[PDB]
RNA sequence: ACCUAUACAUUACCGCUAAAGUAGAUGAUUUAUAUUACUUGUGAUAUAAAUUUUGAAACUUUAGUGAGUAGGAAGGUACAAU
RNA sequence: AGAUCAAGGUUAUGAUAUAAAUGUCCCAGUGGGCCACUUUUGGUAAGCAGAACUGGCGCUGUGGGAUGAACCAAACGUAAU
RNA sequence: AAGUGCUGAUAGAUUUAUAUGAUUACAGUGCGUUAAUUUUUCGGAAUUAUAUAAUGGCAUAAUUAUCAUUGAUUUUUGUGUUUAUUAUAUGCACUUGUAUGAUUAACAAUGCGAAAGAUUCAGGAUACCUUCGGGACCCGUCUUGAAACACGGACCAAGGAGUCUAACAUAUGUGCAAGUUAUUGGGAUAUAAACCUAAUAGCGUAAUUAACUUGACUAAUAAUGGGAUUAGUUUUUUAGCUAUUUAUAGCUAAUUAACACAAUCCCGGGGCGUUCUAUAUAGUUAUGUAUAAUUAUGCCUCUAACUGG
RNA sequence: AGAGUUAAACAGUACGUGAAACUGCUUAGAGGUUAAGCCCGAUGAACCUGAAUAUCCGUUAUGGAAAAUUCAUCAUUAAAA
């Protein structure tokens, strides 16, 4: 929607000078949708065309003339070796589990080494890789110290394209204070773990910066020799270098007149380009893209319904049978009939004892008339049934 | 001006609370007292009908308690339907059954593989109280309280109590269907003292069919 | 364009930081900003501007320098270097702690910031200790 | 009476399957207390202390459930290279 | 035989719903079967030959029948009771 | 059938309930009317009215409906009646109290992670040896059926078998969209990469005939036009629900109307083909014809074109 | 067999590593039953792994020292956010 956004990118040189009067405007490629899936398809894809053939001689298995010296010989029946004299004989010819056979489908040149990655689809991978380009949370997880850099994306001026000698590069690249990445790439020079070590690729290292410049006056000598850098060319600009192995956002240099083509490539969200002929800038499918503000909000909190705050698990399913307090819980009228019986049934055992007062009349003295002595306070309750329930 | 909000949340939720407790009480009350004035009319009219020198017969039973009994291999087709349709999958599982002539011929199809008799008020009582479970969203909530009958039942039908299952499966009510289907099969524990023959009829052997006054002393030894 | 969920699904499984030990189900962070050291969505390098952290010292043993964030004057592209800040706390064990509720209010890594100074405080003192046992 | 299965049952654990819940943290929530509007009474404000990220590809809750050749699908795991 | 109006009560046996409905890949394998109740044909009979139904074995362990592909119980996540 | 009144034993006891959501509703204890009654006297003890619909009991009215009907069973109740029964009328504090958050915790004993140094208690079929009990046939394969008196295998290390390609088809990912696709080439050029790019060319955009013919809805508009079954947005008024300023929302629907996505199910309509049929045809436009001079205009129409169900 | 050389001869011409198959010797325990192996429960011997500090009816009552302070009721001042 915009182009602007962040419309003021400051221009650097060599002192590490923040202050220009030069101030040029976001180039718009850089809000463009970053997508690591695309770039990591057109990665995969793409690097596949400096890749030459392997395969192995067609001839190989089968210069012997072994025909199966066959069955009935208590010995199996694959081809074997005819001659007698050379103890090559008998000995197993042509097949894959045999010594000296031939592989299984052996490796032809005709396997399809090389493709074609459809070219929007190499500018909406080229144009994830600039726009994470800047965006220093996506150069700062590929490693890449860049935590004494003063801008992003960090523009130096024109001047630095004429550099000549390597002593004033790392002069250069120290006071921008973006030595300390290829003094990274200094710590990291190693040695393969292959057959790397055999076949001519004894290491890498890690990747560096990349000086995008527009016009080498002295330049692409003047950083051959520094190791982990690389330099490039506006018009050029590979995406396997901006984006090594499929993963977004390699450091960027971009010098004065290489910034302000940005908006010709690739072309801006008004207008189409003028350099590559009908492009036009990939659309997001989300346009805002934060998250933590979409769900802040105050235009959707307010329609919101249900924020379910307990958690209601509680579980245990009790014995209604042994667990009494289950039962005045569950049926809380089967409490009564408990008070009632067992009421009724105390009374029982009452005039049970009272029993053994016709057999031995022991007491009877704290006991048991204490039991049936109340009654005689009961009486009141009839006592009053004549003088106060005659009131109605 | 949420705690506003709230408390009176709070105190609204405490008194439909209490006012299902003394609703639950004094519903269990006439409950009860029906199963006293029922019982004690069948005593009433035997005494009755023998001095005046007829026969009484009773009530003919509605309300089976059905529970399969054996076995989940070797089973044919059709005695594979009426016991899917009973929801008896397991063996002692148990369902309350309304009986009518059209159960009555699914259990006589079904019939090997099912004892069956017509239960004690203690029957249905314990067969919900100690082993009781309900159905919420397929799936199987034991009983805890009484909140988890009137969710589901009470706005639809009029069952909000545990005993208001037990009026509704003892007296074979309206809401039968649905205070059937809302508890999920017995499953009951193999007997203490055991079986007899599992697969000859009770009247030769002892277990299929109907055992008719039975399945009260079998399902004391199976809850 | 920015935004700390964009960045993050970029960052999610394709991180130089994120290094994820064998059998724990996909945690740890190496980063110089987490101060909860797995790899959340916010603990996080660039999390953009929640972004505090908790170091010592430079002088053990009585600071914790704490890198505060050096926020919203910055979007932060960078900045004529200022978006790390440390202001760095000393001198007393559990005083600071309560200074560092006192300094912060972004109550997000709060509680598991003075969580990691305490645990900072907890190491870097046991020089004139763990001697003798005559 | 009693003994006896990998069956039945109640519990712990593993998976599966099916549902359900959580993301305003310059927020939420406690405990006290100062003040307070005061509505009797309960809230709102200040103070002091306290708890409050999760590869949201996560975490939390709940229920059922588990035979398998030929065979198919998912998720891991060993080897070596870019 | 239809196209729009008017009237219609409480939706019209029972019990069920481990979700059902539908495309594509007609994708893999298979296209030698054997056993058994009851029915049955050829044969004198057969652990023979050929069919109808249901269930099994094949693919399936465990308990029982001393023993066993199919019998009788029972179907199988790791454990206690 | 009731708890009737218990007494014995057994095994078991998830839980980081904020390592992103009640420990609170319950009930239970300890302070603040009354009065006699009783009992022990050291407590307790008992007592009414205090407000119910009253539910059960009695009498009676009343009616629904019935086994059998002298009657009984009810049903709706209603009144009176007293006999009982039950619930509600316990705030404020305060407990180490009970419950409920898959209800295990209180008491003791034993023993010190013990500076290096080093014991106690539990556990360890880790991978074996010793001692017993129980179970226990040899794998791979074909087969209806293998421990098979079926085939291969004495043992061990290395090797060893579902692949590249071509062309389709479906599914999923991605880019652009009536389009798309550099890649045969060319250009720039940093190097068999990447970038840029003119004319085509494929495939799609329109089909059907053996072929020649012909070539897609009444219309400046229309998703199988129309019809059903439609998810969903708008909308109707109604009580109505939370908030209400009683404004404005959310809710069910009752229910009005509208468009009805997708999908399937029915009825159409067009293109082309084939066939019947209308034309008896008049007639529709021009050549011709009428004239002037291919030309101008008349108009009949021998001629071709054209209309029709 | 001593000695010597080397960093190393456990690198001495099977000359780097040096696996399995199979085995001479030492040590340990044991031996008449499924031939041996093996599963599961335990076992003797042997070796081994793990083990704990702020409370009842409280992170409460209360006295000693040390050091020191953007802390106070502190106050100004200087910043950087």
């Amino acid at each position: 929607s915009l182009g602007n956004a962040r419309p003021l990118v400051s221009v650097y040189t060599e002192k590490n000078e923040p202050a220009k009067d030069k101030n040029i405007c976001l180039p718009a490629v850089f809000k463009a949708p970053i997508r690591p899936d695309v770039v990591n398809e057109v990665h995969q894809l793409l690097r596949r065309n400096n890749r030459q053939a392997y395969a192995v001689s067609e001839l190989a298995g089968h210069q012997t003339s072994a025909e199966s010296w066959g069955t009935g010989r208590a010995v199996a029946r694959i081809p074997r070796v005819r001659g007698g004299g050379t103890h090559r004989s008998g000995q197993g010819a042509f097949g894959n589990m045999c010594r000296g056979g031939r592989m299984f489908a052996p490796t032809k040149t005709f396997r399809r080494w090389h493709r074609k990655v459809n070219v929007n689809q190499r500018r909406y991978a080229l144009v994830s890789a600039i726009a994470a380009s800047g965006v220093p949370a996506l150069v700062q997880s590929k490693g890449h110290v860049i935590d004494g850099v003063s801008e992003f994306p960090l523009v130096v001026s024109d001047e630095v394209q004429k550099v000549q000698k390597t002593k004033q590069a790392v002069i250069f690249l120290r006071r921008l204070k973006i030595w300390a990445d290829i003094q990274k790439v200094y710590k990291s020079q190693r040695f393969r773990a292959g057959r790397g070590t055999m076949r001519d690729r004894r290491r890498i290292a890690r990747r560096g910066p990349l000086v995008v410049y527009d016009k080498d006056e002295g330049l692409r000598k003047a950083f051959r020799n520094i190791p982990g850098i690389e330099t490039i060319n506006v018009d050029k600009l590979n995406l396997l270098k901006l984006a090594p192995g499929g993963h977004v956002g390699r450091f960027v240099i971009w010098t004065e007149s290489a910034f302000a083509r940005l908006n010709d490539l690739f072309g801006t969200w008004k207008k189409p380009s003028t350099l590559k002929k009908g492009y036009n800038l990939p659309q997001p499918k989300m346009a805002n893209t934060d998250l933590s503000r979409l769900l802040k909000s105050e235009e959707i909190r307010k329609v919101l319904r249900d924020p379910r705050k307990r958690v209601f698990r509680s579980v245990r399913r009790l014995n209604p049978l042994t667990n009494v307090r289950q039962l005045i819980k569950l049926n809380p009228y089967a409490e009564v009939l408990k008070r009632r019986a067992a009421l009724a049934a105390e009374k029982r055992t009452v005039a049970k004892v009272l029993a053994k007062a016709k057999k031995q009349n022991v007491e009877l003295a704290k006991s048991h008339f204490a039991n049936v002595a109340t009654k005689a306070a009961a009486n009141r309750a009839k006592l009053l049934a004549a003088r106060k329930k005659k009131v109605a | 001006s949420k705690r506003v909000a709230e408390s009176k949340r709070r105190l609204k939720k405490a008194a439909v609370i209490a006012l299902r407790k003394k609703e639950n009480l004094v519903r269990a009350e006439k409950y009860q007292n029906e199963y006293i004035k029922a019982e004690q009319r069948e005593i009433k009219l035997r005494r009755l009908a023998k001095k005046r020198n007829q026969f009484y017969v009773p009530a003919e039973a509605k309300l089976a308690f059905v529970v399969r009994i054996r076995g989940i291999n070797k089973v044919a087709p059709k005695v594979r339907k009426v016991l899917q349709l009973f929801r008896l999958r397991q063996i002692n599982n148990g369902v309350f059954i309304k009986l009518n002539k059209a159960t009555i011929n699914m259990l006589r199809i079904a019939e090997p593989y099912i004892t069956w008799g017509y239960p004690n008020l203690k029957s249905v009582r314990e067969l919900i109280y100690k082993r009781g479970f309900v159905k919420h969203n397929r799936q199987r909530v034991p009983i805890t309280d009484n909140f988890v009958i009137e969710r589901k039942l009470r706005q639809a039908h009029q069952i909000q109590c545990v005993e208001d299952l037990v009026h509704e499966i003892f007296t074979v009510g309206p809401n039968f269907k649905y205070a059937s289907n809302f508890l999920w099969p017995f499953k009951l524990n193999t007997p203490t003292g055991g079986w007899r023959k599992k697969a000859n009829h009770y009247v030769n052997g002892g277990d299929f069919g109907n055992r008719e006054d039975q399945i009260n002393r079998l399902l004391r030894k199976m809850v | 364009a920015t935004s700390s969920h964009l960045n993050w699904l970029i960052i999610r499984n394709n991180n130089a930081f994120l290094l994820k030990k064998r059998d724990v189900k996909k945690p740890f962070s190496t980063e110089p900003n987490n101060l909860a050291s797995v790899s959340s969505y916010r603990y996080s390098g660039i999390v953009h501007k929640k972004t505090l952290g908790v170091v010592p010292a430079a002088d053990k043993k009585g600071f914790t320098a704490v890198l505060k964030k050096g926020k919203y004057a910055q979007r932060p592209a960078k900045n004529t270097v200022r978006v790390d800040f440390k202001a760095g706390p000393r001198r007393s064990l559990k005083k600071l702690k309560n200074l560092l509720i006192g300094s912060k209010y972004r109550k997000d890594l709060t509680q598991a910031a003075l969580r990691r100074a305490s645990a900072v405080l907890r190491s870097q003192k046991p020089a004139p200790v763990k001697g003798k046992k005559a």
